[PDB]
């Protein structure tokens, strides 16, 4: 029947093709990797990152490549994302898959249908093509490959997020007003509230509201979810599962194990919101009916809070960037604010590749 | 091609001017060769043994290997007799060298390699020359 | 071309395991079908590819590939780097060639001083 050798072969070949594609990409615009890698650096500390000079000059060896706009970088990153998905799949199936009389036997049946007048140049060409730059238009209109021809970022990012530049928190300011049952809270004071979650202890010991309040816990859930999805949305290239598991293990091994310690009050517990003299009473409190109840009711919330914490930490640069944006827009006039909005809009509804872009304008060094 | 023309002419003129010339006759080692299916000539030219090249090492065409060209005797400083070709071999400091080729054609092969295009100087040089730069031995056949 | 492809890949499949079944087939049948076995027939080259590839599949049979996302990325970056390097070598070469053309064009081919009158590929290497 089907000779597995051929199948495994085609698999290794396709894997090669994909690696070559995302490598060509990483070649034309090194930022694609650089960007990614930098973020990775602050999640998995061990990661080795390139020389700063390379990053800045946007070069990999000698040639400094043209700087690309954000929308395109992100696009290609999501494309490479699906590529890596394909690759992972093929690698999987492959792992699950890995005489003379028969030679003439098959060579005889190969004589079948001799009159098959047709040119066959479509195995490596249809694949190579299936994964290359500009595979959609007639010649050069759309950077997206035929593989991901229906990939659209605007269905993943809103206009106010600007493909990861900012995160839209106005909505959450609304919900928040609804939560505090007043209006004493401004967008900026709300952001001031969010800042608490950059600290390892503030969001825990100086809470905006009582952490056992319903409205509050619900809000926090929604917000947390948003921040996380935004995080992975803005950094396709990093292994999502890796990050998730890292955080989960940090949660189990440290956070819920008296990770918060004070020289005065001892050990704080996220679930019971109480301190403890020594580690001894702390341990014999983790079996008590109280802590069982709480850890059994408020588990999801505590975990979500924690995620909001660490994901907001990983996004400190975006948080700051947005807060800045807020203050700017706020200090605008009417005409100014209008023109700025115009700009965000144009950036939002613009082709990721312009008919007037450069290809092969490399400088040296 | 205009700018490239002026520029090229320039570089060639300058380079033609600063050409060092000690006019020292090197030592050639001609030898009748044969392979298959005809007969070809092979020359073994030896160069200095780090004797005088110790004073000039400023990457000025130092990377450039010796060059060969086939010249017709129709043009000479004396213009007396003529009618045969010479396989001239040249290197910046050392003096030029020639080898008379009465036979109309020898070793003039037919697509030896598989048509790869790095013209270097010409089909002749890439096709049939070797420059042992580590030992300073130029072979030509 | 499906026929040619299929026979190349099949004789390549068998040729990848024994190399003796084809050398026997050639003498047994006597068909102008396997004319690609000789390095003369152009397609032969691509053949040398396929076999190699199959030979490769025989390499890690019984071994799984456990490359992670991080790693795959790092790898593609390093490949990129390589390509850039190679590109640079090509550039340098072009430059040197240019120099040569200049000097060749710029020396006196009339400064004659003759004396007398009248395989290198494996030689242009090192061993
Ligand atoms: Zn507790």
């Amino acid at each position: 029947e089907m000779n597995l050798l051929e199948t495994r072969r085609s698999l290794l070949e396709e894997m090669e093709i994909i690696e070559n594609a995302i490598a060509e990409r990483i070649q034309r615009n090194p930022e694609l990797y650089y960007h990614y890698i930098q973020e990775s650096s602050k999640v998995f500390p061990d990661t080795k990152l390139p020389r700063s000079s390379l990053i800045a000059e946007n070069k990999i060896y000698k040639f400094k490549k043209v700087k690309r706009k954000r929308k395109q970088i992100i696009l290609q990153q999501h494309e490479i994302n699906i590529f890596l998905r394909d690759y992972q799949e093929k690698q999987q199936t492959f792992n699950k898959i890995n005489f003379e009389r028969k030679l003439q036997q098959l060579e005889k049946e190969l004589k079948n249908e001799d009159e098959n007048f047709e040119l066959d140049i479509n195995s490596k060409k249809d694949k190579y093509a299936l994964f290359s730059s500009s595979s959609d238009p007639s010649r050069r209109t759309n950077i997206l490959s035929d593989r991901a021809r229906d990939l659209d970022l605007n269905e993943i990012f809103t206009r106010d997020e600007q493909y990861g530049e900012y995160m839209e928190l106005e909505q959450f300011h609304s919900l928040w007003l609804n939560v505090i049952k007043r209006g004493d809270c401004s967008l900026l004071q709300f952001l001031d509230i969010l800042e608490l979650f950059l600290d390892d202890e503030k969001y825990l010991l100086t809470p905006p509201m009582d952490r056992k309040n319903d409205r509050y816990m619900a809000f926090l859930l929604k917000l947390s979810k948003y921040v996380e999805t935004f995080f992975f949305k803005s950094y396709a290239l990093l292994d999502a599962a890796a990050v998730e598991n890292l955080i989960k293990s940090d949660f189990e091994h440290s956070y819920c194990r008296g990770s918060l310690r004070s020289e005065a009050k001892g050990i704080y517990c996220p679930f019971c919101s109480r301190w403890f003299k020594t580690s001894s009473v702390f341990e014999s409190h983790l079996v008590g009916k109280i802590h069982k109840k709480n850890e059994s009711k408020r588990r999801n919330f505590v975990y979500s809070e924690y995620k909001l914490h660490r994901y907001l930490k990983y996004l400190n640069d975006e948080f700051s960037r947005t807060r800045s944006f807020v203050e700017r827009k706020l200090a605008f006039t009417a005409n100014e604010r209008m023109a700025e909005m115009d700009i965000l809009t144009q950036k939002y509804e613009a082709p990721a590749y312009d008919s007037t872009e450069k290809e092969g304008a490399e400088q040296v060094d | 091609x205009x700018x490239x023309x002026x520029x090229x002419x320039x570089x060639x003129x300058x380079x033609x001017x600063x050409x060092x010339x000690x006019x020292x006759x090197x030592x050639x080692x001609x030898x009748x060769x044969x392979x298959x299916g005809s007969v070809g000539m092979a020359i073994q030219v030896n160069y200095s043994s780090e004797v005088k090249e110790n004073s000039v090492d400023s990457d000025d065409k130092a990377k450039v290997p010796p060059l060969i060209r086939i010249v017709s005797g129709l043009e000479l400083s004396d213009t007396k007799q003529k009618g045969k070709k010479f396989l001239v071999i040249a290197y910046e400091p050392f003096e030029n060298i020639a080898i008379e080729l009465p036979p109309n054609e020898i070793l003039f092969s037919e697509n030896n390699d598989m048509d790869n295009n790095n013209d270097g100087v010409d089909e002749l040089n890439k096709k049939c020359t070797f420059w042992d730069a580590i030992s300073k031995l130029y072979y030509v056949q | 071309s499906r026929r040619d492809m299929e026979v190349i890949k099949l004789t390549a499949r068998y040729y990848a395991k024994d190399k003796s079944i084809v050398e026997q087939m050639i003498s047994k049948d006597g068909e102008a079908r396997l004319n690609f076995m000789n390095s003369s027939h152009p397609l032969h080259k691509t053949f040398t590819d396929f076999v190699a590839q199959y030979k490769r599949v025989y390499s890690f049979t019984g071994q799984e590939i456990k490359k992670s996302k991080r790693t795959i990325l790092d790898n593609c970056f390093e490949r990129t780097q390589y390509w850039e390097f190679e590109k640079d070598k090509d550039r340098e070469h072009d430059k040197l060639v240019e120099l040569c053309k200049i000097q060749f064009a710029a020396i006196p081919w009339d400064k004659f001083t003759q004396v007398a009158k009248f395989d290198l590929e494996q030689m242009r290497l090192r061993r």
